[PDB]
RNA sequence: AGAGUGUAGCUUAAAAGCACCCAACUUACACUUAGGAGAUUCAAUUGACGCUCUGA
């Protein structure tokens, strides 16, 4: 019973910007904010900008707008990030700075002289090894780039097995904080992926599988 | 149902009389003989009439 | 009675237990009462997390023990070109967590990941601290 | 010496005479009901779909896990074993614009 | 999933005003936090 | 290609009971007061459209 030795990751990605808001989700919000307002207790921009005004007034029968038109003026003079860094670019598949709401997850691609599968981020474990030793060095080495890989637990995630011979694709997950790649424009043709790519460009069915435990958001 | 809902529309829940002559028919012409028999075996009437 | 066949029908005492270190064995593997501080500017934010972490635990059926609050640090800072002042404060809400089983605690920490909200950061640790 | 800051403050006592007024109508009454029932299905249907998530994570989980015992009855025990990696887990949530 | 939490409201009955403030530290980053009076813009040093 | 099947999450129920949450009393949880989405997949005891396993 020669089983195969292998292993894999899941590669994952923090998101940095927030989603957008359902037109549901935005009146709700609208709802809330009208009635904290409507629930709230005085406050000191109108105590300060209401009893003064009724105090001129009284006094001119016998503050706000300034600090409104400064907050304004500071809000137009400071520039925010670009929320919308997809559209731009569109044909930049392979950047780890391309979708900011959504989870991305890393894709390799490797050609092999017998078989042509899309391989994700595989590895090869040996037996006196660890599986997550092999994962941490498959992804130091493969990748080439200095990254902190922060995981979780020793537990998998997910296994798939194929025979002819047997096997086995053992794959777990890691959550990176800052990655450092070098020379982005490699031979290895290494591109993110986020979900719908994901499914759309997964051929075969032992992958297939893996979107099903991966955040789908 | 469905209709009645639609006609409806929750505006009107948030205080309607609803008939009772129409419900006490439909009780009459479904599950009355049902309540009948439950009002007899409660009486005594099975037990006694034809033992 | 005793004698009679109908004894200890009227025991209510043994089911009711009207009376931590971190266990690590081989197999069976639980943490020691794992605590989740809720760093964040916004009160309201920080509350439905707390509210939503603790749903989350109650319905995967996870003990929590305590669910006390930090008290607020009134950090003043100076914001020097010109003086403005602009005294922030940092709240704090903290949630015990004790039933965790293998890959409970990651499924946990994958959920959290996925559902965290805007302007709130995450600091695990252990209980052992100084109220 | 637990102090919390849940009691409301004394300046909050005197000064309430800014907006006592709350009136609203019947359509405004009606529309906020109708958002309130959609924000409540909305929210129904996605903790089902968090539901059906965690459940599909967990089978995975399992299936791998059954996998690793049948085909390595060496390496239950490391998978299971929890890595000291846990302590000083620290993480930041999602900002709104890039740096 | 990160709007879930995002919609909150005051759940207690006496509290001041509280306008949406954008909040950018030395990172660089608008973070919708309730401050007291109608504040813009705070860039913290 | 074959087997297991067939009421939403569950039922030695045949359109009910436990699950769920939005608002008020809660640091928080729970209880309580107010509402809803919820299903016999179809065609005539049988045939096929939805999933699990065994293979290629």
């Amino acid at each position: 019973s020669p089983w195969r030795l292998l292993g894999a990751l899941c590669l994952q990605r923090p998101p940095v910007v927030s989603k957008p808001l359902t037109p549901l989700q935005e009146e709700m919000a609208s709802l809330l904010q009208q009635i904290e307002i409507e629930r709230s207790l005085y406050s000191d921009h109108e105590l300060r900008a209401l009893d003064e005004n009724q105090r001129l007034a009284k006094k001119k029968a016998d503050l706000a707008q300034d600090l409104e038109d400064m907050w304004e003026q500071k809000f137009l003079q400071f520039k925010l990030g670009a929320r919308i860094t997809e559209a731009d670019e569109k044909n930049d598949r392979t950047s780890l700075n391309r979708k900011l709401d959504r989870n991305l997850v890393l894709l390799v691609r490797e050609k092999f002289g017998d078989q042509d599968v899309w391989i994700l981020p595989q590895a090869e474990w040996q037996p006196g090894e660890t599986l997550r030793g092999t994962a941490e060095r498959t992804l130091a080495t493969l990748s080439e780039n200095n990254m902190e890989a922060k995981f979780l637990g020793n537990a998998p995630c997910g296994h798939y097995t194929f025979k002819f011979l047997g096997a086995k694709v053992f794959f777990f997950k890691a959550l990176l904080l800052t990655g450092d790649f070098s020379q982005a424009g490699n031979k290895g043709h290494h591109v993110w992926v986020t979900k719908d790519e994901l499914g759309d460009y997964l051929k075969p069915k032992y992958l297939a599988q893996v979107r099903r435990f991966v955040s789908d958001l | 149902i469905q209709e009645l809902r639609a006609n409806v529309e929750e505006r009107a829940a948030r205080t309607a009389s609803v008939p009772l002559d129409a419900v006490r028919a439909e009780w009459e012409r479904t599950c009355g003989p049902y309540h009948k028999q439950r009002l007899a075996e409660y009486y005594g009437l099975y037990r006694d009439l034809f033992h | 009675y005793k004698t009679k066949p109908t004894h200890g029908i009227g025991k209510y005492k043994h089911l009711i237990k009207a009376e931590v270190r971190a266990i690590n064995l081989g197999t069976d593997y639980e943490y020691g009462v794992l605590n989740i501080h809720l760093t964040a500017y916004d009160m309201t934010l920080a509350e439905s997390y707390a509210q939503y972490v603790h749903n989350l635990c109650n319905s995967l059926s996870i003990k929590v023990e305590e669910s006390y609050a930090m008290p607020t640090k009134t950090i003043e800072v100076l914001q020097l070109q010109m003086l403005l002042d602009s005294v922030l404060t940092t709240h704090e809400r903290v949630v015990q967590i004790s039933g965790l089983s293998a890959t409970f605690a990651e499924i946990f920490l994958e959920i959290i990941q996925s559902s965290l909200p805007e302007g709130v950061r995450l600091s695990v640790k252990e209980h052992t601290e100084e109220d | 010496i637990p102090i919390e800051d849940f009691i409301t403050p004394l300046k909050f006592l005197d000064k309430a005479r800014e907006r006592p007024q709350v009136e609203l109508t019947f359509e405004e009454t009606e529309r906020r009901a109708l958002l309130l029932k959609k924000w409540s299905l909305y929210k129904q249907q996605e903790r089902k779909m968090e539901r059906d998530t965690i459940r599909a994570m967990l089978e995975a989980q399992q299936e791998a896990l059954e996998e690793l015992q049948l085909e390595s009855p060496k390496l239950h025990a490391e998978a299971i074993k929890r890595d000291p990696n846990l302590f000083p887990f620290e993480k930041e949530g999602p900002h709104y614009t890039p740096p | 999933d990160s709007s879930r939490a995002s919609l909150t409201r005051v759940h207690r009955q006496a509290y001041a005003r509280l306008y949406p403030v954008l909040l950018v530290k030395q990172d660089g980053s608008t973070i919708h936090i309730r401050y007291r009076e109608p504040r813009r813009m705070l860039a913290m040093p």
